[PDB]
């Protein structure tokens, strides 16, 4: 009846899992911001060519079983083009120009809207020419490298799983959907060697 | 006295204005015409009650029952006439009554689930066979025929579904049960079995 | 921010508020309402429909549960005499528990409002006769007499001309105040020959349009 | 004097429990949403025929005596029509269509509000016919799946109590209620081979 | 400050809400949109758009599966024999896997419209002939015979006038209700001296404008 | 969500005060009153007798 759960907000919607990030007892973590990490997000979104939005992050911050502790963590988003820490005492972690949250363990999770960080009018999972040395674009919506506060070190466990939303999607110029597995996470390289048809077999023509 | 003529099909039936509409709506289109005299059933002493599920009572029938196994779909009221003919010095008393979704127990194979153009009987009339008790079956529509009085009930059935249009091959959509409350009783010398006779018209029939 | 302040009741579930909660799928369109035939607003619609009162509900007929919905009247009964006897409480047990109302007064706990109980003769259409159908106030005693029971509020049907007669019980209440019924033989059953000499009536019960309850309850 | 407590909305309000979940020391649990386990609530439901509402569920969990531990915990809903988890570690908890909420155990009870999930236009507790094998309609309004977050096991036996409240109650086509014992969950089954009256019994029909 | 009150679901984490959110940087201001060519707004946009069915879907065809597009006519075939034969289900496996249709539908549980079949003759200008593009209904058989075929609904297409037909499956509905399609030789493949005696049909496949899917899943 | 803060005096119980509270019976309509004579309004009606 109501052609309104095939729009284009309502397909990417529903904020999932993008990665998760063990930090066990260095002291710190980087995680680019990337969205081809997992095979679906990755076949929903090369189904299109340019799109353009904003994300939302959500934190859950846990121990390796379940339990919380009451401790601090900062969660410092470098933008890009800035240079990223090296090691827990950078100076990087310091700068007035990298926003940080700080939270405890024993909150509700915290929440970040990052705006759309391109110098472009939208981003392209597919560039066909050359930047300068493969050829892949230049998206790169950032980094957040994540800490226990404080000199000393920590006596826990810390794993935090990322979710992510998607918000005012925009796309343009649609595109067959992959049906090869995939091999890399910046090239369409598809293994050559076997290709998967895309249907299922059959005896005759005539037994359906 | 009237003489009802649709169709090819004639019965004779007086002026008799007790006409019930089930829950107060009249059959009607924007979701075969002709009469269907069942085979008679012969109330006895110590007979227990009988059924038939709708539209089931009509698909060993022709010219209705022949567009019942075609077609895919279908969506129809209903007018069910039950007439008695007792002398008088018979004695006894009817309950007439249609139950939607009238689902059996089993103390069930699929003879007695659709039982056909003859009707089954009922085994523990008390609990219409289906654990509701009979005290309480004047909640659905129904008509009473005391042999004093009157001798035919007749009921208007409209079109009841959560969706527009079932296949009538599976589904049934309601039942039709005359049950004697009050038993059959008479001297010796007299007509020993009454004839009960069911007549059916199909009202507003769609297919597509 | 705005300076608020917690009271006292936060975080606490009371099983009985009605407050909005969080769409667990907001994109979800549900299938839109269609006409249904039927549809029941009030639990009162339920409750005014006559269903078939259990008045012969002795401990003989337990094996042979459908002797229960009727009662006989017969040739070989005096004049003058005693038929039936029952309460006129719908939320207690006995005969009231068989019909529609004596099971939706089990969900609530204070009912009032007015009754009407309907009779009906299944006999020969050649068989005649008269019952008496005497009601009492709350308060007073069932009656001994016929003649005690005439004087008081009652109705006489004959079913020569009438197979089915009314009778309106005018005020119930519950927060013993019953309502007693009582038939009586007001002639003897007279019948022709070939005509069956014993013969049966049902009961039906039903409430009126000033019955209502309240302080919902489960059984 | 006011007629306001007996309507359907008022009949059906009042969140009760549900379901009872023990997650003692697998490591998940499967709860399908179904409304006929307990004997109220069926009884309720079942003196009408066609019923449409939309749930509101709350979650109060805890250790088996009384106390609280700091401890997350996700309670996923699997749709109707999508695929429940198999293991504790399945790919199905990590799915971005399977809506979730995250909790911990020191918190407010968690409530989620699930819309009308049926493609007819109201569910239906009797279906007389057959879906294709036993005589059952195919409401199936979903899944809840609830697991403590992490990798390793939590030392900690987690039982919680599902309520749930039932709103905007639109009823069809009144029915008798049931006299007769339940002995299966899916069909009007009753006891044949002894039949409890409705009422009780006296000595005399004159004993008042 | 002002009296509040908290309520059971508080510090949760629902994953499917749509609230705002502390911006990260708020005297950002980014890239302002141009105008680029073929924006989707609706994911039917894109299932209204012709892709190739995969009907030749063999067990042999599995190592060069180019072949798998384009089914063949001959000319040793008689008359009145059955050339191909397919279910109208998008969402199930076979030959509907390939469009564009039956991947969006994998993307959903209930969908409900009706489709477009086309086909689309591939051989030389100077051969001539007739199929038959018969459509069974669901419920009913597949048909064993030609005349049988003919008496439902059924196309005529002579490829001596019109190298390409159509064909509406009037409805579908997912909550066996298959659409089966049939192809007949009514005559058989006449051919001159130099055109070649075998030709491929390719077929196509779209939905149409009253076509919906509701309830999003993931594959 | 909007932005909030908690005051000091969050979660204390001061018997004084007058506040809404959450109703234990929300679908219960009580008895209506009837008309009872000699209504006390104030304490000064039972000082000056």
């Amino acid at each position: 009846h109501s052609t309104q759960e095939t729009a284009i907000g309502n397909f990417f919607s529903r904020a999932g899992l993008v990665s998760i990030i063990t930090m066990p007892t260095d002291g710190y973590v980087n995680w680019d911001i990337d969205l081809m990490g997992y095979a679906q997000l990755r076949r929903k979104c090369e189904l299109f060519t340019y799109m353009r939005f904003d994300a939302e992050f959500t934190f859950v911050v846990a121990k390796p079983n379940g339990v919380l502790v009451p401790q601090l963590l900062q969660y410092m988003y470098v933008p890009p083009g800035a240079p990223k820490p090296t090691s827990r005492d950078s100076f990087a972690w310091q700068t007035a120009t990298n926003p940080s949250v700080f939270v405890k363990m024993t909150d509700p999770p915290a929440q970040v809207s990052v705006p759309f960080m391109s110098p472009a009018s939208a981003y392209q999972w597919f560039y066909d020419g050359y930047p300068t040395y493969g050829q892949c674009p230049n998206n790169m919506m950032g980094t957040f490298s994540i800490r226990t506060v404080g000199t000393e070190k920590s006596p826990h466990s810390i794993t935090l799983r990322v979710y992510m939303r998607i918000k005012h999607v925009r796309a343009w110029i649609p595109r067959p959907l992959r049906n090869q597995p995939y091999l890399f996470k910046t090239n369409p390289n598809y293994k050559g060697n076997d290709i998967k048809c895309t249907s299922t077999s059959r005896d005759k023509i005539t037994t359906l | 006295v009237a003489q009802l003529t649709i169709g090819n099909s004639t019965i004779t039936t007086q002026e008799a204005a007790n006409i019930v509409i089930a829950y107060g709506e009249w059959p009607e289109y924007c979701p075969v015409n002709r009469f269907f005299t069942l085979d008679t059933k012969s109330w006895a002493k110590d007979s227990k009650g009988w059924y038939w599920k709708f539209p089931d009572v009509l698909t060993e029938v022709g010219v209705f029952g022949q567009n019942a196994q075609f077609h895919y779909l279908y969506r129809s009221g209903f007018c069910v006439h039950v007439q008695c003919n007792a002398s008088k010095f018979h004695q006894g008393a009817l309950l007439v009554a249609v139950l939607p979704e009238y689902v059996l127990g089993t103390i069930p194979p699929y003879a007695t689930t659709q039982p056909g153009q003859v009707g089954a009987v009922l085994t523990h009339p008390y609990v219409l066979d289906a654990g509701i008790p009979l005290s309480q079956l004047t909640v659905c529509p129904h008509q009473w025929i005391n042999l004093r009085t009157n001798n035919c009930a007749t009921i208007i059935v409209p079109y009841m579904n959560t969706v527009p249009f079932d296949s009538a091959l599976n589904h049934c959509n309601f039942g039709l049960l005359v049950i004697p409350v009050v038993p059959l009783d008479f001297n010796a010398g007299a007509t020993s079995e009454i004839p009960i006779t069911v007549t059916i018209a199909p009202m507003c029939a769609e297919f597509a | 921010g705005i300076p608020t302040e917690l009271k006292p009741g936060t975080n606490q579930f009371l099983t009985t508020d009605d407050g909005v909660s969080a769409p667990i799928l907001p994109g979800f369109h549900p299938t839109p309402p269609i006409h249904i035939p039927g549809e029941v607003h009030n639990l009162l619609e339920i409750c005014r429909v006559e269903t078939i009162l259990e008045v012969n509900n002795l401990k003989t007929n337990e094996t042979t549960p459908m002797q229960r919905l009727c009662f006989p009247v017969s040739v070989q009964s005096k004049t003058g005499e005693l038929c039936a006897a029952f309460r006129a409480d719908p939320g207690r047990d006995g005969p009231w528990q068989s019909t529609i109302l004596g099971q939706l007064c089990r969900y609530y706990t204070q009912w009032s409002g007015s009754l009407e109980v309907t009779f009906m003769f299944a006999g020969s259409f050649m068989a005649t006769g008269k019952m008496l159908i005497a009601y009492t106030p709350p308060g007073g005693n069932v009656p001994a007499d016929r003649i005690t029971a005439m004087l008081g509020t009652h109705v006489i049907w004959d079913f020569g001309l009438q197979s089915s007669v009314t009778l309106v019980v005018p005020w119930i209440s519950n927060t013993y105040t019953t309502g007693i019924i009582t038939i009586w033989y007001q002639t003897n059953y007279v019948v022709p020959i070939g005509a069956p000499t014993t013969a049966y009536i049902v009961a039906l019960a039903a409430a009126q349009d000033n019955f209502t309850m309240k302080l919902c309850k489960d059984t």
